């Protein structure tokens, strides 16, 4: 109550820490080192209280190495899902405005879908908002910017009644605004009618705009809020666990083991003479506090003296732990590294292909469904056809089609089992065509050169 | 949402007094509505 | 910056000239640490009135 | 920590540090050896205080070896992207003035596209500017030149109302005295109109010109600012993440380990006699402060003497650390080495190609879209056709096309599946033709030469 617009749901607040961890793993190594106190425990906190202790801790962290497997994993997932371009079903010239500048920024719909897929793969949450200005726009809401939602059953129907998200912008002014201007959008559903208003702050004040009920091209307002929360699991507001939690914690464990290993390498990695059976009389007499060790110089020692070059040997247990964690990272199925030494047999991998591509297929289907819903709502704004679809590239492991594959596709087209558009989509999918189907049609209807 | 659900062994003695005495169980004599309100009072005025 | 970088010379004479070094200067950016006194925000007072922590 | 609490976090001031690190990594061993301190912390600050300590630090650093894997990485990455040349769609006899010299300097559009792709690959940000001078010019603006920008949502659309970038030029006075005059361009979008002005600082004072509205050939001013920012992530004004941060970290860590290893090799790599159980009286009697070690002469020793050629033994833990960091660098997916030892079954490389070419395809798409926008804006300036596309190479790991592939593409073109221009593009892409299709037709109207 009391109009607490900036409120955040408790479950989302609980998940915010893990979201920050995943985002910081996405950041790189500087974010991890700048926040290393919460990842790598101090070898002894008694020193950490002291200033020489914090200096030692900073030296310990700074020498460490961030392997950064999670970011490469996410890049690989986005490259696999977003190969070629998502196919659009239905009239195009009427929807060209949405395809070209999806939110009026000039950013194409494909790039926004790519960002949505990346955010639904890394931390498994996002949002697509459709607002009417004339032109409708499709927004992308970051997973951290959804603040509140509700699920009240009306006549036993799962409905999203309340929905508050944070909109970020720099106000177009004259003076240099070092501050960020924060805009809160409130979306509500009352008796099957969609209402929205905007909260804006200034000088600590809060402004509330009048309720406005946007209407379709014909009218009739709405019965549902035009907002979808896409995620890895399903397109529901309920929190979906991020797919990258285990890989990120594996990276953290490998990072701390790497810190320990780098400390060992810095300290005991160099050979040391370690003269034994030596008396200071001999040292001050002949050694003179200096040893010349090159092959051009030979140093004498007294009776019962044994020089012992001592340095830590390889294949240690910290190295074994680091390599074990790298192997586990690979095992979890992330497209994280390419191991040139290890070999894989063709054909056998075609059985586990469906297993590895599980998260990829789930995210592709979820993002395609969310974009279909958004485009249907935009059509409702514009009064266009509803039976249109936006399907991501659901066929993974893309590669060039061999001559045999191309001949098979063509022969399938000769029979009345593949549509000409489907043939063109397959040919482009194999990287053998770039011109549009209608363009080549018009170019080839003319008589052959001969 | 609970980290651990209650098993057969975890039959902690719940209570010894019947406490389902609200609305229909009590024919609306004792109601248990839900309505948040500020302050330490919530007074209303009606004509005598 | 070298002060006597440019010097007069006499082609007809032949005299020694003192050598010159290369000095460097070190700038600095000091780190200042700020904070915040502990602020009591118990939820009971914010719940007695219809408000949220 | 609560991200809902206000924070301002977008400006190049955030990213100069890592951008500069990327730049000096791209420069090579000169910059890295030169700016050694931030990459290689001193072995001990107590030693570092003493002048002999700083002499020891230079002896330690000058011996190091910079692997320079990142420069070779971006080289291979750009090579894969810019194999053959990008394909231009639309009229050419009208757009020849833009293809031949994109910025009016004799620099073709393909070379500026290559520079833009290199910038997007290295630090993940670049910009394109189109300004009518008469002839419109597509300029390339570096990541450091883009100074300020703001985003304010207008009528439900995210619009980049303001953008400021530095314009670096060299002053040519009556003499050849090297100066550098800076120009600042402010691109402003007020009430759905495009406006610009120039700030000039001559001898310290900021002269300001008057606002102007570059208007299209037909007129009607504009509705968007002819400036597009591109990066590895997407075509958004927000800062995109450099694609080579973890790789540069790995290279720096390998550099410091190489420094340690080379210092060890210089010191303890030479075998040493380590004469034991020796008395100075015997030395001055026979040895006389000199040893003849060649196989022609022997050296006598007293009782209980054990000569010991001692030197550091190979496969040390620093050696292993360097090897593991090299394998980690190649593991992340960078085309940074070509090891002759590793064998790979053909076909599984095609399985992992989609993930391995993630960032490559992302950069290719982003630069293609940016240049499509730039060419469309130049067409608006010249009042020319709008349906023009310019896409880079989208198929990677390119190689000469096989005779079977040649027969397949020829047979497909004989059917109504591949257009003549598409077949010529494919065959040129395979290293089997060099002349343009139109010249081929002009040679091919007449009968068989026989």
């Amino acid at each position: 109550d009391s109009n607490n617009i900036k409120y955040v749901r408790e479950d989302a607040k609980k998940m915010h820490k893990l979201w920050a961890h995943i985002r910081m793993a996405m950041e790189g190594s500087r974010a991890i080192k700048d926040n290393a106190k919460e990842f790598v425990p101090h070898p002894d906190n008694t020193k950490a209280t002291t200033p020489e202790g914090v200096a030692r801790y900073k030296a310990y962290i700074e020498r460490a190495v961030w392997y950064g497997a999670s970011a490469n994993t996410v890049d690989g997932m986005l490259g696999q899902i977003f190969a070629r371009d998502p196919v659009f079903t239905g009239p195009e010239d009427k929807f060209d405005m949405l395809i070209n500048d999806v939110d009026g920024s000039g950013l194409s719909i494909h790039q926004q879908a790519r960002d949505s897929a990346e955010d639904a793969l890394s931390l498994g949450r996002g949002g697509l908002f459709v607002d009417y200005s004339a032109r409708p726009y499709i927004k992308f809401i970051a997973a951290e910017d959804i603040l509140n939602w509700r699920e009240r059953w009306v006549n036993g129907a799962k409905r999203t009644t309340l929905l508050v998200f944070r909109e970020e912008s720099d106000a177009d002014d004259d003076g240099y605004q070092i501050y960020k201007e924060e805009v809160w959008r409130e979306l509500r559903l009352v008796d099957g009618t969609y209402w929205q208003r905007t909260w804006r702050e200034n000088d600590g004040q809060l402004y509330v705009d009048d309720w406005i009920s946007p209407t379709k091209a014909d009218g009739s307002q709405f019965d549902e809020i035009p907002f979808v929360i896409f995620g890895s699991k399903n397109n529901d507001p309920t929190i979906d666990m991020p797919p990258m939690r285990d890989l990120v914690e594996l990276n953290i464990a490998h990072f701390r083991n790497s810190a320990d290993y780098e400390e060992a390498c810095f300290i005991c990695g160099q050979p040391t003479l370690f003269l034994s059976g030596l008396t200071e009389h001999w040292v001050k007499n002949v050694l003179g506090g200096a040893v010349v060790i090159g092959s051009r110089d030979a140093v004498p020692l007294p009776v019962n003296a044994k020089p012992e070059l001592l340095q830590a040997e390889g294949n240690g247990m910290v190295k074994e732990a680091m390599d074990q964690k790298e192997r586990q990272m690979v095992a979890l199925g992330a497209k994280l590294i390419d191991s040139d030494k290890t070999q894989r047999t063709f054909g056998e991998a075609s059985m586990e292909a469906a297993a590895q591509n599980s998260v990829l297929s789930r995210v592709s289907k979820n993002v395609s469904d969310a974009y279909t819903k958004a485009l249907r709502w935009a059509a409702m704004f514009l009064g266009l056809d509803e039976k249109i679809e936006y399907e991501l590239n659901s066929d993974f492991d893309i590669n060039k089609m061999s001559p045999e594959e191309l001949a098979a596709v063509i022969s399938a087209w000769q029979s009345n089992a593949i549509s000409f558009t489907e043939m063109r989509w397959q040919i482009k999918k194999g990287g053998r065509a770039y011109l549009e189907d209608e363009d080549m049609r018009n170019e080839s209807e003319q008589d052959d050169p001969l | 949402q609970v980290f651990n659900d209650w098993a057969y062994k975890t039959m902690s003695e719940v209570l010894d007094q019947q406490v389902e005495l609200f609305n229909g169980a009590t024919r609306g004599a004792i109601i248990l509505r839900s309505a948040g309100n500020t302050g330490d009072l919530s007074e209303a005025a009606f004509w005598a | 910056k070298i002060q006597g970088l440019v010097r007069p010379r006499d082609p007809y004479s032949n005299a020694d000239v003192a050598a010159k070094d290369l000095r460097q200067l070190v700038d600095n950016t000091i780190k200042v640490a700020s904070g915040t006194p502990p602020i009591n925000i118990p939820p009971s007072m914010l719940r007695w009135i219809q408000k949220n922590p």
